[PDB]
RNA sequence: GAUGGGGAAGCUCCGUGGCCUGAUUUUAUGCAGGCCACCAUCGAAAGGGAAUCCGGUUAAGAUUCCGGAACCUGGAUAUGGAUUCUUCACGGUAACGUAACUGAAUGUGGAGACGUCGGCGCGAGCCCUGGGAGGAGUUAUCUUUUCUUCUUAACAGCUUAUCACCCCGGAGGUUUAUCCGGGAUGGGGUCUUAUGGCUGGAAGAGGCCAGCACUGCUGGCUCCGGUGGCUUGUGACGGCCUGAAAAUCCACAGGAAGGAAUAGUUUUCAUGCCAGGUCGUACUGCUCCAAG
RNA sequence: AUGGUGAAAGCCAGCUGGUGG
């Protein structure tokens, strides 16, 4: 086994997105058919949630997420760690590869990551690296 | 449009899902268009090649009965030899055929 | 100049200030070949089907 | 080289600010704050630099003139889409990719922009010639013989990648020339398009022939190949001590700024429109091309 | 005199045989 387990947050390095944190949310180290390897399933935020007249604050507050496959290759191991569980029922292998179901598991990501970052919890998770 | 130009003569947003399933009835000139959003709809085309003309298309009624299952709608589809008779599959485990 | 495949593309340019039409002998068997040209857009019965449909708005000379 | 300055009575000499913000700035219509660091100019017609190619024209001109067809800088802009039913999009794990899909200060990167030389792959010119189509010549001696024509542009879409890079792997591959590895041999892929093939340009151009007019026209050909020395441009390797400067374009970290109900914001997307000045430009000519 | 002008390293095979120049 390994501590890249289910909630362990990690960072892209490939494909553009590096700099971009992700929460895993299920490893499989034995791959499958497709992808035969060591591969995590990980979820992130495209865009960070960065005298306000209670307008500009709903814009700051607003999160695009993105969910996609990683391989163990490209991901950079974090010693810390966020719930998961409220969305796993949406995102899983089987969602994985095939629409729509991704939109539906991305808006829900948007939706527990909006309902997240008020009433701050898991600040670093939310923290952009520069 | 393979003779206007590379880019389509016309496109559609009504879906309000991923479109799965679209293909031409082999003798009629409807053709169906079906999406993970459970709905399908059947559309009239002014098929008419005697002139250098576009073809005029209009819908005819919406269809439902898929209920979306795990965010999937109608999965595939088949047009009937010789009637407008159209065939469905969805995500529910269930496939329906729609009759005049 | 660009190889456009498509007639109705022409035609637009066309209905969009003279044409020319021109005529080509090749073999592969011999066979004829014949283009059609507006002011560079160049298209490769066909030449019935475009000629007869032209609009009576524009002069076409051969060759 | 002036300039901030300094000697010489002296003609003369030495010395190498332009940007942003604010309800209009509380004793009352008088201006407050924040950014950054320096010194003009001249000096290259062999350096960098955005852009044109084929045919014809003369008594001298053309890549300027004409016939044909494109390219580069800048601006109002007009339409469609995109941004998505609503507020700045996505795909593959990956090299990476999309017609579009906002980016201020502040720092950085690429090109520009960088010595010299040895070898090799590749496009392609030259030298050579096979088959075939037309013209010309030797020819008492032998000769299915010798010469001669068979041309394809800027530009745009496909197609095309040595090199470089990505996934499985767990103990030999490789150059002309010894270079790479506990991450190799191998299997599976991505990308920078150097110039290769296609088409349009483009055969209507030009050229090779036959015929008749008595000041031109009418008919055809302008094809299919090959590898055996000179040459050029580039790519990728390998020997020796760092081979310029500036102008100009692009991207990256950035998240202040702006984005909805009789057109929310934009037009690195597509089509369309207009303008693009002055001088040099004829001839002769330390520097350019060189068949067997 | 005055005031001006001009200019063989390396590497392959068994010290011997080889490749690059």
């Amino acid at each position: 086994a390994k501590f890249l387990k289910a909630g362990k947050v990690a960072v892209v390095v490939r494909g553009r997105y590096a700099g971009k944190k992700v929460v895993i949310v299920k490893p499989h180290d034995e791959g499958s058919k497709s992808h035969p390897f060591g591969h995590a399933l990980v979820a992130g935020i495209e865009r960070y949630p960065l005298k306000h007249g209670a307008k500009k604050v709903a814009k700051r507050t607003k999160i695009k997420p993105f969910i996609k496959v990683v391989n163990y290759n490209h991901l950079l191991p974090t010693r810390y760690t966020l719930d998961v569980e409220a969305f796993k029922s949406v995102v899983s292998t089987e969602t994985f590869e095939q629409p729509s179901q991704r939109e539906e598991a991305k808006k829900v990501v948007k939706k527990a990551f909006e309902e997240r970052h008020q009433a701050g919890k898991n600040q670093w998770f939310f923290s952009k690296l520069r | 449009d393979l003779d206007l130009a590379s880019t389509p003569y016309k496109t559609l947003r009504y879906h309000e899902k991923a479109v799965r399933s679209v293909n031409f009835h082999k003798k009629l000139p409807l053709f169906s268009s079906a999406a993970d959003d459970g709905t399908i709809h059947v559309f009239h085309a002014t098929v008419y090649d005697d002139m250098m003309k576009n073809p005029m298309i209009v819908p005819l009624k919406k269809l439902t009965g898929h209920k979306v299952i795990n965010s999937l709608g109608v999965l595939d589809a088949i047009w009937h030899p010789r009637e407008a008779w159209l065939f469905s599959a969805g995500a529910d485990n269930t496939a329906r055929l729609w009759t005049t | 100049a660009r190889e456009i495949t498509d007639i109705k593309q022409f035609l637009e340019l066309t209905r969009r200030k003279t044409a020319t039409v021109k005529i080509n002998k090749k073999l592969n068997k011999p066979f004829r070949q014949t283009k059609f040209k507006v002011r560079l857009y160049t298209l490769v019965g066909k030449a019935k089907k475009l000629i007869q449909s032209l609009p009576p708005t524009l002069k076409v000379n051969r060759l």
